[PDB]
């Protein structure tokens, strides 16, 4: 059934399995008109296709052309997810297709079953965890690739760059989230805190800065405290009273 | 106006006749149902008084044959029987009546009821939707399962309704997905209504022993038949304006008809509201929509 925090290791077993986010595939600006009515215009968009395991990330790249004379866009915009799953699971020779989907958000079951009847032995499941993957977009080179798109494109990442040389898929996974988790409550501060030191570069062929596995261990303390700093400012908790058990609960939480 | 005689009642029981019914006390001299009109099927059914497990009945049509009750101290039930004998049955009816130990068929001149249930209703359906070919009657209890049920045991003892998935190969068309699932058109108008049941009276007929089935044994794989080929209209864009104004009919009577004590195990939550405040028919059910929000404003 669910995916939760009782079932979490199942994600780093060898039974391939994908996550689909759909949360950043119809992205608007919401504007005035001349007249002060309000108006959308669509800005370009990607599917968020992750194996968990491997690092393997498939982002198809949604260009605005998509949703040109469509009714129903958000509702639309799932159908279209779904479609374009199914499209990558075809496209994968049998021994790669995944054994099961989890989508991120439950309104992506239906569409992705219908689309998937051809594999009835793929299970569609849906998650309790609240993972933070639409903030793919707060990652420069991901932003970078969707908005320069000029016609639907699939771009290729590892989103765990070279970490599985060094960490297990459940250590690089816990990283994934907890940086993405940052980025996602406060942007500025997450990208500070990985991009203050210079001496610290990206490689071109990588997503994330080269950090040693002691720099690995203060960026993640930094994440953690920011994660905390922002939940302090959001409920005007005193967060220097927190002690490290109920420290623990909030990024879980 | 034809006759359902009995051997002898000798287990006290509830006996139904359509959408009557009378207590049988253990052993009490009573020899049938009589004045039963010619035209329509009839459903004579049975709950012992000393186990209402017991809930099964017989689906007849008395221009086919002359058909008898009798029960079985074996199986432990009331069981149809032909008299395939025209003149011993004659000689047989004549002497119950004589002796006045039959009840009347209680249609009251006016009442339409049963007419408007089983409009569509025909024996020759029932007979593949109930298969036990050397008998002209069908048996129904509320434990027979659907073939859709025994698919998610016993074959030989099942009701073949039509399968209706609306996650399906079926439903869908390749390339037609969102279109397909949100608009139920193809899936009515194509598969089931061209395709397979060949016109709406068929369909109609099968969706209305559905919900007698339902009513009348708490068959619960009834019930959901009942329920999916209503969902499947009014999740359809595309229907033809006959078979609406015909549904509204139907549905109307089924409402009119089911005791007020059993519409929170009969009546589906979510296809109802679905059906009447959400779907492309939300507006074309208008009889139905008036006789739901007075009767069973709580489900709604
Ligand atoms: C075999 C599907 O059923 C029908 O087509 C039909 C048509 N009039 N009555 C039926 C019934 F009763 F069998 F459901």
């Amino acid at each position: 059934g669910a995916m939760n925090s009782s079932n979490y290791a199942e994600l780093f077993n060898n039974d391939i399995k994908l996550f689909v986010d759909d949360t950043n595939v119809y992205r608007v600006t919401v504007h005035k008109t001349f007249e002060g009515n309000v108006a959308t215009k669509a800005i370009n968009g990607c599917i968020f296709t992750l194996n968990p395991k491997t690092g393997h990330l498939f982002l198809k790249i949604i260009h605005t052309s998509v949703w040109a004379g469509q009714k129903r866009l958000s509702q639309l915009a799932k159908w279209k997810t779904a479609e374009e799953v199914s499209a990558l699971v075809r496209s994968l020779p049998k021994e790669e297709q995944p054994k099961q989907i989890i989508v991120t958000r439950k309104a992506m079951l239906d569409p992705l079953e219908v689309h998937m009847l051809d594999f009835p032995n793929i299970a569609i499941r849906p998650t309790e965890l609240r993972l933070p993957f639409s903030a793919a977009m707060s990652i420069d080179k991901l932003s970078d690739v969707v908005m320069k798109a000029t016609e639907p494109q699939m771009v290729l990442f590892n989103i765990y760059d070279d970490w599985l040389d060094r960490i297990s898929s459940y250590t690089a996974f816990s990283r994934l989230t907890l940086l993405l988790r940052a980025l996602k409550t406060n942007e500025e501060s997450a990208k500070m805190i990985l991009l203050s030191d210079p001496t610290i570069t990206i490689k071109s062929y990588h997503l994330w800065p080269s950090f040693t596995d002691e720099q690995w261990i203060t960026i993640e303390s930094q994440m953690r405290d920011l994660i905390l700093t922002e939940y302090g400012r959001k409920y005007n908790v005193n967060i220097s009273a927190l002690t490290q058990t109920e420290i623990k609960d909030i990024i879980l939480g | 106006m034809n006759t359902v005689p009995f051997t002898s009642a000798p287990i006290e029981v509830t006996i139904g006749i359509d959408q009557y019914s009378f207590n049988v006390k253990e052993n009490q001299p009573f020899h049938g149902i009589k004045d039963i009109p010619i035209g329509h099927v009839h459903v004579i059914h049975f709950q012992h008084a000393d186990n209402s497990s017991m809930r099964y009945g017989y689906w007849f049509d008395c221009r086919m044959g002359n058909f008898y009750i009798q029960y079985d101290p074996k199986d432990g039930l009331y069981k149809m029987m032909e008299e395939r004998d025209g003149a011993k049955f004659e000689n047989i009816v004549h002497n119950f009546k004589e002796r006045q130990m039959m009840v009347s068929y209680p249609k009251i001149d006016e009442d339409d009821t049963w007419y408007n249930l089983t409009e569509f209703v025909q024996m020759d359906k029932i007979r593949k939707i109930v298969r036990k070919d050397e008998n002209q009657f069908s048996y129904v209890d509320s434990s027979m399962t659907t073939v859709q049920e025994n698919e998610l045991s016993d074959p030989a003892h099942s009701l073949n309704y039509t399968v209706i998935n609306f996650k399906s190969r079926e439903a869908i068309r390749p390339g037609h997905e969102m279109e397909d699932f949100l608009d139920k058109s193809y899936y009515l108008n194509t598969v089931m209504l061209q395709g397979i049941f060949k016109n709406s009276s068929n369909y109609f007929g099968e969706l209305q022993f559905a919900f007698l089935n339902a009513m009348f044994f708490g068959n619960y794989g009834s019930s959901l038949q009942w329920h999916a080929m209503i969902e499947l209209i009014c999740s359809s864009a595309t229907v033809p304006k006959h078979m609406l104004d015909k549904l509204d009919e139907i549905l109307y009577y089924q409402i009119k008809t089911l005791p007020e004590q059993y519409s929170d195990i009969l009546l589906n939550e979510r296809v109802w509201n679905i059906c009447l405040y959400s779907s492309f028919q939300k507006n074309s059910l208008h009889n139905t929509e008036k006789i739901m929000e007075n009767k069973y404003p709580e489900l709604l």
